[PDB]
RNA sequence: AUGAGCAGGUUGAAGGUUGAGUAACAUCAACUGGAGGACCGAACCGACUCUCGUUGAAACGAUAGCGGAUGACUUGUGAUU
RNA sequence: UGAGUAACGCUUGGGAGUGAGAAUCUCCCAAACCGAUUGACUAAGGUUUCCUGGACCAGGGUCGUCCUUCCAGGGUUAGUCUGGACCUAAGCUGAGGCUGAAAAGCGUAGGCGAUGGACAACAGGUUAAUAUUCCUGUACUUACAGUUAGACUGAUGGAGUGACAAAGAAGGUUUUCCACCCCCAUAAUUGGAUUUGGGGAUAAAUCAUAAGGUGGUACAAUAGGCAAAUCCGUUGUGCAUAACAUUGAGUGAUGAUGUCGAGUGAAUGAGUGAUCAAGUAGCGAAGGUGGUAUUAAUCAUGCUUUCAAGAAAAGCUUCUAGGGUUAAUCUAGCUGUAACCAGUACCGAGAACGAACACACGUAGUCAAGGAGAGGAUCCUAAGGUUAGCGAGUGAACUAUAGCCAAGGAACUCUGCAAAUUAACCCCGUAAGUUAGCGAGAAGGGGUGCUUAUGUAAAAGUAAGCCGCAGUGAAGAACGAGGGGGGACUGUUUAACUAAAACACAACUCUAUGCCAAACCGUAAGGUGAUGUAUAUGGGGUGACACCUGCCCAGUGCUGGAAGGU
């Protein structure tokens, strides 16, 4: 069956990529917690 | 349960000893289960027997049997068991083939048999 | 010109398949960050004779030595293939 | 006139009718003139936020806008000449490819009664009452149809512009101005002596009888199933809920989102065009 | 918003041409024409029934039948509430 | 503990070899399934899973000398392919600006944004792994400079083209296919063989020729195209069976003394031999004639009809503006120089992706063989691919899947649930009712095999004869009649217990709404309604079609109203 996740390079980059989180005060409050939070994987840009 | 092996239909074991004979007919020996070699056993001796004429019907007879093998095909196998084979055998009241028993296989426990014939 | 772009020659089958038969072909690894022309204006400053053409290869990272207690990435290579003229060969050590 | 279809389709029977678009239009081919001619864009009934606002509505099939000039104004003094009659799919009257003497084109809401050949010419001045001819309001005489009314003077055309519309002048004030306009719907106004229109009744009269036959055919036209509040939850309408067909229960039916909206009046009676109207259908003011 | 898909086979509308017919219409006959939320039926879409499974092969399926299948159709990519 | 219990998730036999150990690894011969697919090319995704050698800690539902596991090394070559350096759709962002306690929302000019448009390369070979990318052969395109000849050059702007729907049927040319012919191997001990089997190819590009398709052609006046116009548009005249402009599948010649080609087939070396080496290198013949009442591809962005009336921009052509005149620019030819960035491996799924699993699930597009067959249905196979990663026995009860069952034939049960009958093609025949369209494949019947002859282009059919219990001999094909309830119908719905009488639908009616319209999202700006205008929009109710819709205005709701009381 088709299950929820069907992966897309581009969807995933454009929706949780760092130019996504860097267009609105909410996405530079969530980074600077996980920032906090010393998170290796801040976003989802650094896959490698 | 449902979508299970075809399993060991008639078709099956006829295909499993007409496969078996021819190459023990071939080479000379198998290495078989046990109860598979008492089964071309009865097959075996049937054949040679009725290939003691030589004429072309015995032929035609033999021939829904015989499968094709590495050392012979269907013709010189034919001819192998026709004027090599069965000569040999021409006043054996039966008997012409002999299975014994070997050792249980390392990752099954079954009883291996070797099937030969009897000189 | 400053010719940190050309890091390290590489002899593999391939290289010396292709070293052989009159035109030589010369693989060496380049800077990720180089061009073509960069490539053929270091060879030309440095060795002294002009490329036929140069083709580039990119090899991506990898993940090296799975399962050990570190594991670790591979390095980023840009691979030149430098192609000479009919009859010319020159060595790539020995200056 | 209307011409019936005979599916003979053995799914239902429907009695479909459509318009004959053969003796009314020039060409039965779809030739619209490259230069007036944009794109639409189908808002599918949402606003700028994306939420939907006007429901029922979506689905309609692509269509390209002809550039109408409901000013025709600025080629003034100047005689335009109809081409040919053609099928504009953003309005239920047919459109006229016209031409004027030093050589631009336009297209017009075309006057019913007028054929391919027929001279047009609009101004600000006496001119004649042929059909077709724009003048202002200040020289018409009293009883002519006319339509495509504009409502700002130097405007564009406003009022009656749709198929088989007009109005009927009936005489001045005493102001010097607000010539008398019966309008459609038994509504009777007042429009600035400087206001121009065009006479003569809009072509398409048969736009009445047209009988939709199908489901799909409304839906192509641009038109989604309208829910009736009897069968929702009680939740998303007042009317919902029940055990069963239920009746309104209220003392009086509501909108999907609460107010009477029957018989009740939505008109904001403190606007500067109140005094500029007669009657309301109903009564005075 | 932009693309793609529906193997194959039937029924033979409106309209048009010709002839008869009419004072002229209407009407009838032949030919042409190929319309239908048309018909049978694969891919495709959907999920009406029995059985099996219910710590499954599977957090909803399998076999055998079943409905639609040129359209209010199916689907890919992208955007949006 | 349950318990060494359930389970081990669709595929066989043998020979030889390696190895300390082999049903499971390698090779060979068969065998069984797929074959509108388990075959081949790729998009998305996956991210080294690809090739070689080695290993058997762990993983593999068993084993393992083996693996998509681990270790070491290696592998992805572009002016022409997929995307940027080109263009825009939905939409996003958006200096100023508007709106808003703040954060912010909206939005103009600009800028992004393919799933679309424009743009130059084809054939063969080569490595264990890459190939329109490397090599060979033959080409093309765009820039820059010099040069020769000709020409006045003409855009950031105007105009034309680009530029387009659905369905259907005819043609033209190549094909598929058929017949003949050419070439290669084969001549058969089982009864007779006088034959059997296989192949018959070549591209982009250049030149010439093109069946046709599309649309009238020149001349003259112009006030319109943010200025200008010789271009476009408009108005006249002449000629208009045609001319002119543009486009065009195919054909012939080079490309090709090339390549590919059925088959034939080593040497060298490894090895005890066979065998490998390898069926590899190399060699490599013919490489054609006619038809078609059969086929698919193209011309084709062609044509016809219908209403639901069917993208934008870049680019190309053209027009002047604007610049030149002792020049620049453009065109054609020659010579030379240059052509950047990213991807290119492999899988693409009953083992590499989304489902935690080497999970019976799901995932766009493209190529589609033969026989019979309308068919991409169905059965068996071709090219090709796999051995369903636990086996061997036995054939108790019992279970699942199938097959069959004498006489009766729904007596079973809540109910003919399920199962069973019919089933393809051809020839007869077909009622009540009706909105005259249907009902209807109504119901009910018959024939089908093989041979000979006649029929045809091929058939179909027709006549005679023969065999069997049975002749679409196997696979795939509708069970039917009658009465009633509801919904007019086609459709939609509770992903994962309710597909229905429920929802919707065409139709009817009421009500509001004169445009800065009513209604609606927000707080507002802004926006939908609508680039619409009462033949229009929104809401309430009913739900084809036909006939009807009665009484009550006391209460409630709605509309209007003079004054008067609060
Ligand atoms: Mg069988
Ligand atoms: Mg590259
Ligand atoms: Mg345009
Ligand atoms: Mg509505
Ligand atoms: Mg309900
Ligand atoms: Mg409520
Ligand atoms: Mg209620
Ligand atoms: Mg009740
Ligand atoms: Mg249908
Ligand atoms: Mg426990
Ligand atoms: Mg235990
Ligand atoms: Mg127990
Ligand atoms: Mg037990
Ligand atoms: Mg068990
Ligand atoms: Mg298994
Ligand atoms: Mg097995
Ligand atoms: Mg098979
Ligand atoms: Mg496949
Ligand atoms: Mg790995
Ligand atoms: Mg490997
Ligand atoms: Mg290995
Ligand atoms: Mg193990
Ligand atoms: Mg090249
Ligand atoms: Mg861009
Ligand atoms: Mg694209
Ligand atoms: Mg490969
Ligand atoms: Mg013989
Ligand atoms: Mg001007
Ligand atoms: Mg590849
Ligand atoms: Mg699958
Ligand atoms: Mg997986
Ligand atoms: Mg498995
Ligand atoms: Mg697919
Ligand atoms: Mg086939
Ligand atoms: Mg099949
Ligand atoms: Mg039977
Ligand atoms: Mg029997
Ligand atoms: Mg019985
Ligand atoms: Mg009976
Ligand atoms: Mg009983
Ligand atoms: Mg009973
Ligand atoms: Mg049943
Ligand atoms: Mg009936
Ligand atoms: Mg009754
Ligand atoms: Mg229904
Ligand atoms: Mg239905
Ligand atoms: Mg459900
Ligand atoms: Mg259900
Ligand atoms: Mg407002
Ligand atoms: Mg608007
Ligand atoms: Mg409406
Ligand atoms: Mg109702
Ligand atoms: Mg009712
Ligand atoms: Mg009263
Ligand atoms: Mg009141």
């Amino acid at each position: 069956m088709k299950r929820t996740y069907q992966p897309s390079k581009l969807k995933r980059a454009k929706t949780h990529g760092f130019l996504a989180r860097m267009a609105t005060a909410s996405g530079r409050k969530v980074l600077k917690l996980r920032r906090k939070k010393q998170r290796a994987q801040l976003t989802v840009s650094s896959e490698r | 349960s449902y979508i299970n092996k075809p399993g060991k239909t008639s078709a099956w074991r006829v295909m499993t000893v007409r496969q078996q004979v021819s190459a023990v007919l071939a080479y000379g020996k198998i290495e078989t289960t046990l109860k598979k070699a008492k089964n071309t056993q009865k097959r075996l001796d049937k054949l040679i027997t009725l290939a003691k004429v030589d004429n072309f019907n015995n032929r035609r007879q033999v021939k829904k049997w015989l499968l094709n093998t590495n050392l012979f095909d269907v013709d010189q196998l034919m001819d192998h068991l026709f004027s090599k084979v069965a000569p040999k055998y021409e006043k054996t009241p039966g008997g012409y083939s002999r299975v014994l028993k070997l050792g249980p296989r390392r990752g099954d426990a079954t009883e291996m048999a070797i099937l030969q014939l009897t000189d | 010109d400053v010719t940190n772009v050309l890091l390290k020659p590489v002899l593999t089958e391939k290289v010396y398949f292709n070293q052989m038969g009159e035109t030589k072909k010369y693989v060496f690894v380049v800077n990720p960050k180089a061009s073509k022309t960069r490539v053929k204006l270091a060879f030309e400053l440095v060795y002294g004779i002009k490329p036929l053409k140069v083709n580039t290869l990119i090899r991506k990272p990898t993940t090296i030595r799975g399962g050990s207690r570190f594991p670790g990435l591979s390095k980023l290579e840009k691979l030149a293939v430098i192609t000479l003229p009919k009859g010319i060969a020159i060595s790539v050590t020995g200056e | 006139p209307i011409k019936k279809i005979i599916s003979r389709s053995n799914s239902g029977i429907h009695h479909s009718t459509v318009i004959d678009y053969k003796k009314l239009l020039t060409t039965n081919k779809n030739k619209p003139e490259k230069s007036l001619l944009v794109t639409l864009k189908k808002h599918g009934g949402r606003n700028n936020q994306g939420k939907i606002t006007v429901r029922h509505q979506g689905g309609r099939n692509k269509r390209k806008y002809r550039i109408i000039d409901f000013k025709r104004t600025h080629y003034d003094n100047i005689e335009a000449t109809v081409k040919s009659i053609e099928y504009d799919p953003n309005r239920s009257c047919f459109v006229s490819l016209i031409t004027y003497a030093n050589g631009a084109k336009s297209y017009i809401i075309s006057p019913d009664g007028i054929k391919v050949g027929d001279k047009i010419l609009a101004s600000e001045h006496p001119i004649d009452i042929k059909p077709g001819f724009s003048m202002p309001l200040a020289f018409i005489p009293e009883g002519t149809q006319v339509h495509n009314i504009e409502l700002h003077p130097k405007g564009g055309g406003q009022i009656a512009r749709s198929a088989g519309s007009y109005a009927r002048i009936l005489g001045q004030d005493e102001t010097g101005k607000y010539v008398i306009l019966q309008l459609l719907s038994g509504e009777t106004r007042k429009f600035l002596k400087e206001c121009r229109a065009t006479v003569g009744v809009v072509s398409n009269l048969d736009h009445n009888l047209v009988v939709i036959g199908k489901a799909g055919r409304n839906r192509h036209r641009g038109i989604r199933p309208t829910v009736r509040g009897s069968a929702m939850n009680p939740n998303d309408h007042p009317h919902g809920g029940g055990e069963g067909r239920s009746p309104v229960g209220r003392d009086a039916p509501r909108t999907p989102w609460g107010k009477r909206h029957m018989g009740v009046k939505t008109r904001n009676m403190k606007k500067a065009s109140t005094n500029l109207i007669i009657r309301n259908r109903k009564g005075e003011q």
